[PDB]
């Protein structure tokens, strides 16, 4: 379609200008003004490139993975040509955690960045077959990534001989139907397979045996936005952008009681405290902060706003999702919206989490009401901390996390609860 | 049951997009649920005949994604974000609202079929909350003014 | 009120355990008539099983329907051990103990009796406290006025 | 082959078992509920939990290989093990009813077990009995009920019917806490399920119950034994579940199970009842029972002065022993002896010359498998377990489907290539089994194929065996009862009545001097009867049967049996010498009345009240797969 859906304004601020160069405007940029921007032309320079020196130049760049696990990389494409091919390359446009709303934005404006950094990396690990697979309900970033596909194809960056270069690639575009679990690496590709969003025992991993039982890449939308920046600017100099350890432009959502909520493209080594009054424009009302959600997975108090926003030990982690919640707003009502979306999203495939986040929620919901007993805390307090141990997935594995720590971090405010 | 020659065009372009047909399955059963307002389950059948797939996998498939609704019929599907952030910053205001409108209350939808109101979690707008699709445009609730002005334009 | 006389089927009176209003559903039975799903527990926990007769059956509707539970109490132990393994409380021992008779059959307790059994021991002392002992007076010709205290 | 640890004990293990595997092998009990030896490992309900020393990580054992040196501790010498089977105990008891008072599966439930063993012993999540709800849907059915409550969503029943049986009727239903098991098509009882009772079995809970025998009785009060299943000549090894007449249970069979190598099929599983069904077990001569030893000698007479003028037809659901008994006795006799299975079978394997027999093991040795004639599934149903390679199909095709046969012809035969299995079904060859065995017979010459003779019922192979050679025609027995050639027909069982109608009997009853009928029943062909004679069912004799699972020998358990073999042994006293026999053939056609149904293959299955109410909802049915 030439009219896509209606999608919201969201506002995105850069202080590097890389990721947001045009995405940081609301619109379509199609091929024309994307060349004319000089894009493309960091495929043509890795084309001329072997497969094995793109694979180095991504290592030696230091990139990790933008999608909540920080793996290196350099090295997950590194253990995938460990095995012989075909090789499948994906491409992870789940994005369903609350507060996340980063990839879209790169989605719905820049999709031709996107599409460079998918064929790059198709070439590289040797992939003549690569998936977008984006969620259900992200439909205008589907009819947007079909058309600029197609741009592509015309243009001869996709298709048979491209370049030149002798090498093949085709990227299908595949569409969620609700479900946070899908965005799980081998849910996905369970859900790619045409079956149940149902995740895989690893071992094996998805680098040795994953689409169809091939050797599979899977790697977040923000993560491959860097690859074109990797090859056009050079591993060196890419590496220099931030803290020596956490390299690389980083793609901040900011949401909740703040006076500019949107994507913020910072340095990893910004502090919390700076995302929220230096770049987000303060609270609103200016009313105290009380806690930030590190998306549905951590709960950082007032005391903890000077922490960088890197992936270090006593760093903010995650996927740099930012939602804040000022002094008149309830963290236990908080921490059941948090129960409530585990219940919703439990994949039911495993005992702890199927019943866990469900019991959870339950008895959130009692201690919420004041219908709460004795027993009932009790309980809250048995299944919150054994969904993680034997749960198969990470949704079992952090779906008490927030809630936990919001107990350790606010015990006044839940014993306000207590008959 | 047979789908029309519209819709079975549409079902056989994503059938035969993909390498292998399965995968072309969410697809499907998108363009079915777009056509019908529901997915009927009478169309499981004749649609894993079309992928070469038993029927027990298909319907294993669409019970498990959200957005797949098989028992009620609606023209257009108001999902409202009932997650922490729309949650925060007035989820409540906007059901409030839809109700003053359409005297629905969350999961119900009016008796001609026009609108059903779907609760889902975070749809991915969250700076703009509080968030809400009809069907495929996704808009930010302002008021019970505005948001009779946006649904108004649909039927 | 502990003494483990007569035993006794409590009957459908409303006062029923969660445990049986769970199951309701599959069971056929009739408004104060015995509570009984035939489950063998009473049996099963009893040393001396032979004593009892229980059957049950399947009706064509789907639910269960209990036709049949003797228990002789010549050969029982008056040991509550049956009671204990009750999970729907209905058996039950009552304070009956005048049951001496001439025959070993006047000795064979049929359902409609454990029912009518039960029925009369929760008539007359079914909101009766848990005391050592009910009445005072029949045990003041040998302990006399005793102190008592909360 | 290997040397492993569970809690500081050296255990050798052979490479490519599990932990589980191991630990279970050497009595080392570990909770847990998805793994089934017979299904593939689906590693969802997380109570085999482990603590792998080398990796200080809890594990889950059923999916963990053993590794020489590696080093596990169980709940024995583990805390950490045992909190989360606390936690994974409690977690399954939050939703489930408390219904063990009124459970079938109360006493043999792995959930109360394992709960009552290793659970949290208390209520740590306070749920009251009267809000144990979980999403469900009736599986419309007059068989098998679904309780979501009491289900442990653990898949067995999902991975059986699509690993096992093969037929893909089960499916999960909306995900989640209230994932529940719905039946692809729905009324059930006519889909493609098979009704075999495998996922009543599989089940660890009574989530998914038998109806037939809900609220009859409790498991703890039935007696158990195992022997051979003669239904149909595939021979597996099942369960016979009954009561005494004592303060348990009544006197009766009351439901029947597979072992843990899941071979049985609805016949098995719901035909339990046939055994129930009008009992004769008691030597009567007209309507007045009589002693054994007074029918021994009417029998011993009749055969040593008129056996010359007497027919014998056997039948295939008689073990060996008695077969070759009464054999011996006829070859004493002089007398005729014939099977109804001579109107098929017996021409089919004369002219084919030479088969093939494999067991059912040995049908993994094979590349591709050729059915000709009925539905495989319908004759031999536990067969179509097996037979997970290409199929190819000559004739009728049903149940079959889900194997997703290839159709062919018999000039593409000589086209396969690399050991065919051709399954062969003679009764259904109507006028071509001549012709057929023809051209099976050159393909078993020139290409090496195996032809596989798959009989309809248990015994007809060994009947085959040693009747060949010198058995009659049945149409000519017939004939000659009508000329006045033969005078007294020993009759066994009622496979007769798949050529002839009642009718003809009523009238021979006159005709004859003397009619005796050998069966199970005081109804159907004994009722036209001089002299019944009680004929044993499984269970109620300790007769061997030459079955696709091998020569499998029964167990004789059940208390109201009649001694069968020691009859017919006490009357072969009376014969020593070897007499001879006669024989009489005739060209004249027999069709066989009735085609052999899924839930109904022969007199045996036809009395069971169950499988009638299955064989009347899908008598009419062709079609279940397209
Ligand atoms: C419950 C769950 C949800 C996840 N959702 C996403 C997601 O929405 N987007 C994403 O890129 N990765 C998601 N992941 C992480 C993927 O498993 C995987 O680690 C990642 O996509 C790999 O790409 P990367 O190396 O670039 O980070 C999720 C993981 C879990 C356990
Ligand atoms: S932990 Fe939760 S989401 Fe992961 S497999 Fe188990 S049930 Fe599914
Ligand atoms: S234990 Fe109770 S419910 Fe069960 S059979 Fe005995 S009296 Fe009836
Ligand atoms: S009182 Fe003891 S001996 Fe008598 S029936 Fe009960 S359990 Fe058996
Ligand atoms: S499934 Fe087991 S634990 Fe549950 S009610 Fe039945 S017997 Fe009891
Ligand atoms: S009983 Fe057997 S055939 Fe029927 S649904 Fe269960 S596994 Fe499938
Ligand atoms: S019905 Fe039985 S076998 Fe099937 S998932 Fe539930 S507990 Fe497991
Ligand atoms: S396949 Fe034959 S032998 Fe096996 S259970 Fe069924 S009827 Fe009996
Ligand atoms: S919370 Fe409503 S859109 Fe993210
Ligand atoms: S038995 Fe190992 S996970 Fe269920």
């Amino acid at each position: 379609m030439r009219s896509y859906p209606a999608i919201p304004r969201i506002y995105a601020e850069t202080t590097l200008n890389m990721l947001l160069k045009r995405a940081k405007k609301p619109r379509v940029h199609s091929i024309d003004e994307y060349l004319k921007d000089g894009g493309y032309q960091a495929l043509e320079k890795a084309l001329n490139m072997s497969p094995e020196e793109i694979i180095d130049w991504v290592d030696k760049s230091t990139l990790r993975g933008r999608g909540g696990a920080g793996f290196p990389t350099g090295k997950k494409w590194k253990f995938a040509v460990q095995n012989p091919g075909p090789r499948y390359f994906i491409c992870n446009a789940d994005e369903s955690e609350p507060g996340t709303f980063k990839d879209r934005i790169i989605i719905e404006r820049d999709p031709h960045l996107l599409i460079e950094g998918i064929i790059i990396s198709s070439y590289a690990i040797g992939a003549n077959e690569a998936y977008i697979y984006i969620r259900g309900e992200y439909p205008a970033g589907y009819y947007i990534l079909r058309d600029a596909i197609e741009e592509a194809k015309k243009k001869g960056f996709l298709g048979k001989n491209i370049l030149g270069s002798g090498f093949d690639l085709e990227i299908y575009v595949a569409r969620g139907a609700g479900a946070y679990i899908c965005g799980e690496e081998t849910a996905l590709i369970e859900s790619l397979e045409g079956k149940r969003g149902h995740p895989r025992l690893k071992p094996p991993y998805p680098v040795q045996k994953g689409l169809w039982g091939k050797p599979t890449v899977v790697n977040n939308v923000e993560t491959i936005a860097n690859v074109p920046f990797i090859i056009s600017m050079g591993w060196e100099e890419y590496r220099y952008i931030g803290p020596s350890d956490y390299a690389g432009p980083k793609l901040f959502p900011v949401s909740g009681k703040v006076k500019k909520p949107g994507v913020y493209e910072l340095p990893m080594n910004t502090t919390l405290r700076e995302v929220i009054f230096k770049y987000a424009g303060g609270t609103l009302g200016n009313k105290k902060v009380k806690a930030v959600f590190s998306g549905a997975l951590d709960c950082f108090s007032s005391e903890e706003l000077d922490i960088p926003m890197d992936y270090s030990p006593l760093g903010f982690g995650g996927t740099g999702t930012v939602i804040v919640l000022t002094e008149e707003d309830d963290i236990v009502e908080a921490a059941l919206k948090i129960a409530e979306f585990y219940e919703h999203e439990t994949c039911g495939q495993c005992t702890p989490c199927r019943v866990g986040c469900y019991e959870q929620a339950n008895l959130l919901e009692k201690i919420y009401k004041g219908e709460a007993t004795e027993q009932d805390w009790e309980g809250f307090d048995f299944v919150n901390r054994n969904i993680q141990p034997t749960s198969i997935c990470g949704l079992g594995a952090v779906a008490g996390r927030l809630i936990r720590q919001t107990l350790e971090k606010f015990p006044e405010e839940w014993e306000k609860y207590r008959k | 049951f047979e789908f029309p020659e519209e819709l079975k065009t549409k079902l056989q372009e994503h059938i035969n997009y993909f390498p292998k047909k399965r995968q072309a399955i969410l697809l499907c059963l998108h363009e079915i649920q777009n056509y019908y307002g529901y997915i009927p389950p009478e169309s499981l059948k004749p649609l894993a005949d079309m992928l070469e797939l038993p029927l027990n996998h298909v319907e294993g498939v669409v019970a498990f994604y959200d957005m797949f609704d098989r028992e009620d019929k609606a023209k257009y599907r108001i999902r409202v974000c009932v997650s922490i952030v729309c949650h925060l910053m007035g989820t409540n205001k906007l059901l409030k609202a839809l109700e003053n409108i359409l005297g629905i209350k969350p999961g119900e939808v009016t008796p001609d079929g026009k609108f059903k109101i779907v609760p889902v979690q975070c749809l991915g707008a969250c700076s703009e909350a509080p968030v809400f699709m009809v069907n495929d445009d996704e808009y930010k609730f302002e008021s019970e003014v505005q948001l009779n002005e946006i649904l108004s334009r649909y039927t | 009120k502990r003494f483990r006389g007569a035993h006794g089927h409590y009957v459908w009176d409303g006062t029923e355990p969660d445990s049986l209003k769970a199951i309701e559903k599959f069971m056929s039975y009739e408004k104060a008539k015995s509570r009984c799903v035939a489950c063998y527990m009473c049996q099963t926990a009893c040393p001396m099983p032979t004593l009892f007769r229980i059957e049950a059956v399947q009706l064509p509707n789907g639910k269960k329907k209990v036709v049949r539970f003797d228990m002789n109490l010549l050969n029982c132990l008056f040991c509550g051990l049956c009671v204990d393994a009750c999970p729907v409380g209905c058996l039950t021992m009552t304070d009956i103990f005048e049951l001496a008779n001439y025959s070993r059959r006047n000795e064979v307790l049929r359902m409609e009796d454990l029912e009518k059994f039960a029925i009369d021991f929760k008539q007359r002392r079914g909101n009766e406290p848990d005391r050592i002992w009910p009445n005072d007076e029949e045990r003041e010709k040998l302990w006399g006025k005793i102190e008592w205290s909360g | 082959k290997v040397k492993i640890y569970i809690d500081d004990v050296e255990i050798e293990a052979e490479k490519g078992k599990t932990v589980l595997q191991v630990a279970l092998e050497n009595g080392i009990d570990i909770p847990y509920f998805c793994y089934h030896p017979r299904l593939s490992i689906a590693g969802a309900c997380r109570m085999c939990v482990v603590y792998w020393e080398d990796i200080n990580r809890l594990v889950i054992s059923c999916n963990l290989p053993v590794q020489e040196g590696m080093r596990v501790r169980t709940h024995r010498t583990s805390e950490m093990v045992r909190e989360q089977q606390k936690y994974l105990l409690q977690a399954l008891m939050t939703r489930h009813p408390l219904d063990c008072p009124i459970c079938d599966k109360a006493g043999e439930c792995d959930l109360q077990n394992l709960g009552a063993i290793y659970g949290p012993q208390k209520q740590i999540v306070p749920i009251s009995a009267l809000e144990k709800e979980r999403e469900e849907h009736d599986w419309e059915s007059d068989f098998l009920e679904y309780y979501s409550n009491r289900c442990v969503v653990c898949y067995r029943c999902t991975r059986a019917c699509d690993e096992v049986v093969g037929t893909r009727a089960l499916y999960v239903e909306d995900r989640g806490f209230h994932s529940n098991i719905v039946p692809a098509v729905r009324p059930m009882d006519t889909s493609t399920c098979e009704m075999c009772g495998i996922c009543v079995h599989v089940c660890p809970v009574g989530a998914i119950i038998s109806k037939p025998f809900k609220y009859w009785s409790r498991s703890w009060l039935l007696e158990k034994g195992r022997t051979v299943c003669n239904l149909c000549p595939v021979g597996c090894e099942i369960q016979i579940e009954y009561g005494v007449g004592d303060w348990r249970s009544k006197r009766k069979v009351y439901r029947t199970k597979p072992t843990d190598e899941l071979n049985i099929c609805a016949k098995g599983f719901f035909g339990y009842d046939s055994i129930n069904h009008k009992r004769l077990l008691k030597t009567k001569v007209g309507k007045r029972e009589e002693t054994p030893g007074n029918v021994v000698n009417l029998l011993t007479t009749i055969l040593t002065e008129h056996g010359g003028k007497t027919g014998i037809v056997f039948s295939a659901y008689l073990p060996k022993e008695v077969i070759d008994e009464v054999l011996r006795i006829a070859k004493a006799s002089q007398a005729y002896v014939t099977a109804p299975q001579s109107v098929d079978l017996f021409k089919f394997l004369d002219e084919l010359e030479e088969y093939d027999f494999p067991t059912v093991k040995e049908f993994e040795k094979a590349d591709a498998f050729v059915f000709i004639g009925d539905d495989i599934t319908s004759v031999a149903t536990v067969l179509s377990y097996y037979t997970k390679k290409k199929v190819y199909k000559i004739g009728k095709s049903v149940r079959d489907e889900k194997l997703q046969p290839e159709e062919i012809t018999y000039e593409d035969l000589q086209n396969l290539e690399g050991n065919v299995f051709v399954l062969v079904t003679p009764h259904a060859l109507n006028g071509e089994i001549k012709e057929v065995a023809t051209k099976l017979k050159e393909l078993k010459r020139e290409k090496g194929f195996k032809v596989i003779p798959v009989p309809k019922d248990a015994n007809a192979l060994y009947l085959y065996e040693v009747l060949k050679g010198i058995y009659s025609d049945l149409p000519a027995v017939m004939e000659a009862c009508e000329r006045g050639d033969i005078e007294n027909l020993i009759i066994f069982g009622e496979d007769i009545l798949e050529f002839y109608e009642d009718k003809v009997f009523e009238e021979l009853k006159e005709k004859l001097e003397h009619l005796v009928v050998v069966s199970p029943y005081e109804d159907g062909l004994s009722e036209y009867a001089h002299i019944k004679i009680p004929m044993s069912l499984m269970g109620e004799n300790e007769g061997t049967y030459k079955t696709f699972f091998g020569e499998v020998k029964g167990k004789k358990f059940l208390p109201w049996a009649f001694d069968d073999l020691a009859f017919w042994k006490y009357l072969g006293e009376n014969f020593k010498e070897e007499k001879g026999l006669k024989v009489v053939k005739s060209s004249s056609n027999l069709r066989r009345r009735f085609e052999p149904h899924l839930y109904r293959n022969n007199w045996i299955t036809q009395r069971s009240q169950n499988l009638s109410r299955l064989y009347e909802k899908n008598k009419d049915i062709t079609v279940y797969y397209e």
